[PDB]
RNA sequence: AGUAAACUGAGAGUAGAGUGCUUAGUUGAACAGGGCCCUGAAGCGCGUACACACCGCCCGUCACCCUCCUCAAGAGGAGACAAGUCGUAACAUGGUAAGUGUACUGGAAAGUGCACUUGGACGAACC
RNA sequence: CCCCACUAUGCUUAGCCCUAAACCUCAACAGUUAAAUCAACAAAACUGCUCGCCAGAACACUACGAGCCACAGCUUAAAACUCAAAGGACCUGGCGGUGCUUCAUAUCCCUCUAGAGGAGCCUGUUCUGUAAUCGAUAAACCCCGAUCAACCUCACCACCUCUUGCUCAGCCUAUAUACCGCCAUCUUCAGCAAACCCUGAUGAAGGCUACAAAGUAAGCGCAAGUACCCACGUAAAGACGUUAGGUCAAGGUGUAGCCC
RNA sequence: AAUAGGUUUGGUCCUAGCCUUUCUAUUAGCUCUUAGUAAGAUUACACAUGCAAGCAUCCCCGUUCCAGUGAGUUCACCCUCUAAAUCACCACGAUCAAAAGGGACAAGCAUCAAGCACGCAGCAAUGCAGCUCAAAACGCUUAGCCUAGCCACACCCCCACGGGAAACAGCAGUGAUUAACCUUUAGCAAUAAACGAAAGUUUAACUAAGCUAUACUAACCCCAGGGUUGGUCAAUUUCGUGCCAGCCACCGCGGUCACAC
């Protein structure tokens, strides 16, 4: 993230149904997303990540819920 | 979470039990006459009308001799699960042997696993077959075994009547009875997507009577039965136990071999939801482990698969999973599905630079044009081994060329000279060619008492103050290397060689 | 100013231990006049893009990654990321006042010529 | 940047180019000073009418399109990606290789005296070394904690030994960037501030002129008194705060940590 | 945008953007007891199957309607003229309403500024050289609209002789596609339409049902989940974490005492 925040935000590049490649943040602690997996991505920018304006919807398609 | 799962009913009461037809599955090796025997029983010919004369699907047919449900399992090694599914659902197994092979042994093992009676059919007629089967725990009545052996000739239609008589006798001995009333219990034999009838499942009813409008659940899927048809496509108003049926109306496509249970009403969904949740939990546990394992720390062929039926897709995926040449080339399965090649498959292949493989599925002109525009390669096959060969060819294409080194000549150094040319001291090795010849174009390597010192091409080949391209055997030649760091001794050796690129074939074997 | 300098003695602490520290005494000077040029202080102002406050802020060139745009896919541009490197261009009269147009020149901020602006000052009776 | 020489150029004629902080950054015309004058600064506040222009910053006096005698040009002029700001004017403070004036009294300069930096030694520190402490470490550390280490001191290292242990345990273990306690420093200053009151249109803020014009001020500090030989000098004193200044190793103590 | 609120800065004032608070709709996550009513593919992409137009003494009439979709798009409204249709038959007319004529009629772009024959006179021959336009002509892109309903389309070639080719934008349903996903129900009993002189017949119009928390209404002896808790903005105890994991609509939090994970 940009200053003054510091972290390793879990992001993934995905090709959308519109044919456009975009970077989507993966919220929640821990994820098992892999190549060729299908996700549902919604809006809502990640504030500390420049250029990231999408977010993976946890609990839909291959992206499971956050494991307690 | 509360358990809302729909479970199989307890074993039917003896009073409620009613005699039913038998389910007989024909199993055996490739080209052992299973399809021909089934054609003779069915009074119709379909072995001739096939792609390559190979049974690639498990089909159930209600034959009227009495009535029996014959299941034609494929004999190929690819569709092992298919055969297993038949063994799981059958009551009697007709093991067809041409006058014992690997797939026959596998089918025998499946029948033993399922604890089902076996009737041997010696097609193309025998004693040698029974003696061999003695090793595989298939003992004939001539050898004191329960298994009945019938020599038959399917092509000429000989002795088939006695085979049917033995099947009927074994069915009568088994006394197959089931409850023809109450909630329906059955098993999926196949599932596919018809462009007109939606998601369709070929199933076999095990208990209860299925009727239009019955709400069924199978795995993560559920349906409100919309059309029940037979093999000929005609609608049937009821589906008694031990009756094949094509059921339409599935909201999602069930996996082959999944049990089907009838429920009270659609708000079924809950049951499906519960099952989904269970699966998620299982995956979640695995996910948790993997995630924890991470948190404590802190030549790529991509293939799309589109098949006509889920069973064929499963067989192809099992074949793919038997890939063991990941070191030379990595085979990634981007996406597998059921049905004709579609826009999503083309987009996925384009995204990952993959290749679409279509087993018994089509691709319209629009789809083909889109794939050509996007550089996607669609490969449609109708035979499983053809698809396997094509996949092997693609994998070999992905493999890098293999360089073959052929020795051309050999020369031994005699003297070392220092020539002053262009203000530069060039070390020159006086070499005598012992065997073969040395060529300027061909590469060279330096050998020091068996050790390999240098590998490359000469910067200058010169003999008797004249440049000669090829020096014959016994000809002296001064050799100069491009590498100045190389030291030339009195006893060094030089081996010339020609390097030719050769096509490399994949080490993976489908068997 | 009994100050600097030189000489002598005593005490603290130690069983003993300092060329050290504290302290008493003795002999005992020179310059002390000019200056706001240097460095600071005060009074009245002036300027300020700094405010953990000039050890501030800040500009441009020379690598990687990311997004977008214009493109004969090689490339250019913008923004973000923000490093390291070369200078210190701007903010105080920023140490050559700053800037506009334009022309030429330069590793880079930028320099210079010409005209213009105050979004600078000229200390605000005489001296 | 400073000095020297010279060219394009500045001049004339004939065409072009058509840009300026082309700004008096304040449109033309007609009218008012009435009040409800008026964010701030600037060059007071306005009214009627009309035209031109403006609509977050940056991209951007840019790209593309178009027009032009212009061909590295001028005019018109976007969009995408990005940010929660950008901006205008102020208040207070700091700072200025900032102006004027007055000073510095061991003192800023020229000056006066004795030294240090050169030598040997004593002693401290850095660096190297060792199995072998720690802390201070610009002014405001460096014969410093020590008015003091051969054993002890000692908290260091190596080996050996003990486990309710001198203690109703213990720890010189971490944190002085949690502190008390004692201090350095500006200070070789003179200001800090309760409670009120007034000005700023009731903004941050500010509050003095003695022929006085909004300040009054308890209290702390300076000063006065006091110690030594005076009233002089030297001591002592020296506030609020500054440097997250020094000390967890004077002792105590928060938090965290070890308990064969 | 309002009764407004947070947010520029060391601080204040002004301008300004962004966001919050409110009300809907769609989708997604988690969750969900019942009843009534209303509403209900993302797609002018392709469609399996079943039905959706008959009636009637033969001729005729209807199948040009209803039903559907929103691709295209200033054919919708007012006036003049007057076709077809109803009033059995003329109505020497009324109602209704085509074509034709006049007028009015969406949004963005001027970096779309010129269009290039877009006019007039004459009976005609032919003559004049004009006509529209910065008060937006011409052009490009977007869009069903002004909702008792109206306009347009009916697989495409605007049309449909013809060609491409064999058509669900009728109902139920399906494939593909999308974040988007209603039953392959019944009856003509009510109304409407078609036919008949009529008893009547037919109708996937419609009626009565089916599925769905999309909405509203109402209830339940038992049956409640979702989000949030630093400020705006109602509401946190203790542990773990230690600028990491993570959170945030904006300001921002997290570096060993976290009201923000
Ligand atoms: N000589 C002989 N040949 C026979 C007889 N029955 C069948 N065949 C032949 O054997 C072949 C059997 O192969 P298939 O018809 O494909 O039957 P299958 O054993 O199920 O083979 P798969 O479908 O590939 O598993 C047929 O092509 C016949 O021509 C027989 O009774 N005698
Ligand atoms: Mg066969
Ligand atoms: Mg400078
Ligand atoms: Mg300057
Ligand atoms: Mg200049
Ligand atoms: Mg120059
Ligand atoms: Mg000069
Ligand atoms: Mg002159
Ligand atoms: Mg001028
Ligand atoms: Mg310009
Ligand atoms: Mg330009
Ligand atoms: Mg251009
Ligand atoms: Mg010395
Ligand atoms: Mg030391
Ligand atoms: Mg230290
Ligand atoms: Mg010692
Ligand atoms: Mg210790
Ligand atoms: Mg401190
Ligand atoms: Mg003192
Ligand atoms: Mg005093
Ligand atoms: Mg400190
Ligand atoms: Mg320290
Ligand atoms: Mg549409
Ligand atoms: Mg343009
Ligand atoms: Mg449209
Ligand atoms: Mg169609
Ligand atoms: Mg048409
Ligand atoms: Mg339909
Ligand atoms: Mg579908
Ligand atoms: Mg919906
Ligand atoms: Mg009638």
């Amino acid at each position: 993230p940009k200053k003054p925040n510091s972290a390793n935000r879990k992001c993934c590049r995905v090709r959308l149904s519109t044919g456009r490649e975009a970077v989507c943040f993966i919220p929640g602690e821990g994820h098992t997303l892999q190549e060729h997996q299908i996700v549902l991505v919604e809006g809502g920018r990640t504030q500390d990540l420049p250029g990231v304006k999408l977010t993976v919807v946890r609990g839909k398609y291959d992206c499971g819920h956050v494991q307690k | 979470r509360k358990n809302k799962d729909a479970v199989r009913r307890p074993q039917a009461d003896p009073a409620l039990l009613t005699p039913r037809s038998p389910v007989v599955t024909i199993m055996g090796h490739v080209d052992h006459g299973k399809t021909t025997l089934l054609d003779k029983f069915r009074k119709t010919q379909v072995a001739a009308v096939e792609t390559g004369g190979i049974t690639q699907h498990i089909g159930a047919f209600l034959v009227s001799l009495e009535k029996i449900t014959f299941l034609d399992t494929p004999g190929h090694a690819a569709f092992s699960a298919m055969r297993a599914r038949g063994a799981q659902v059958t009551d009697i197994v007709v093991l067809v042997v041409a006058a014992v092979m690997k797939q026959t042994v596998e089918s025998i093992q499946h029948a033993k696993d399922a604890q089902v009676p076996i009737i041997l059919a010696v097609n193309k007629c025998p004693e040698k077959v029974k003696k061999e089967l003695l090793a595989y725990d298939v003992v004939c009545e001539d050898y004191g075994g329960d298994v009945q052996a019938v020599p038959v000739s399917a092509l000429t239609g000989d002795n088939l009547m006695a085979l049917a008589e033995a099947t009927v006798a074994l069915a009568e001995m088994l006394e197959l009875k089931a409850d023809p009333n109450g909630p329906v219990e059955g098993t999926v034999i196949e599932s596919f997507t018809d462009k007109g009838r939606g998601l369709v499942t070929t199933a076999i009813i095990q208990r209860g009577t299925l009727r239009k409008g019955s709400v069924l659940v199978a795995g993560k899927c559920w349906a409100k039965v919309r059309l029940m048809f037979d093999e000929n496509g005609k609608t049937i108003d009821e589906a008694y136990p031990s009756m094949p049926v094509g059921i339409t109306g599935w909201r999602d496509l069930p996996s082959a071999g999944e049990e089907i249970l009838e429920v009270e009403s659609e708000p079924a969904r809950e049951v499906v939801d519960w099952r989904k949740y269970e699966q998620e939990q299982e995956k979640g546990q695995e996910d948790l482990k993997i995630i924890e394992e991470k948190r404590k720390e802190h030549n790529v062929l991509s293939v799309i698969i589109k098949g006509d039926v889920d069973g064929s897709v499963e067989a192809i995926l099992n074949i793919i999973d038997t890939y063991d040449a990941s070191h030379e080339c990595e085979l990634e399965l981007v996406h597998f599905g059921v049905g004709d090649v579609s826009a999503n498959d083309v987009n996925l292949a384009e995204t990952f630079d993959g290749v679409i493989y279509g087993f018994n599925v089509n691709a319209g002109n629009v789809i083909q044009q889109s794939a050509a525009k996007k550089g996607v390669k669609i490969k449609l096959h109708k035979i499983i081994y053809r698809l396997v060969e094509d996949l092997q060819e693609e994998l070999s294409s992905r493999l890098p060329c293999a360089v073959e080194e052929h020795p051309v000549g050999e020369a031994s150094i005699l003297a070392t000279f220092s020539v002053t040319e262009g203000k530069k001291k060039v070390p020159v090795a006086g070499c005598r060619v012992q065997k073969g010849q040395l060529e300027k174009q061909k590469k060279f390597k330096l050998t020091r008492n068996g050790h390999v010192i240098w590998k490359g091409s000469l910067t200058s080949l010169k003999h008797h103050k004249d440049d000669i391209s090829i020096v014959k055997t016994g000809m002296d030649c001064g050799l100069s290397l491009d590498e100045d760091n190389m030291e030339f001794q009195v006893g060094d050796r030089i081996v010339c060689y020609e390097e030719k690129q050769i096509q490399a074939k994949t080490s993976w074997d489908p068997g």
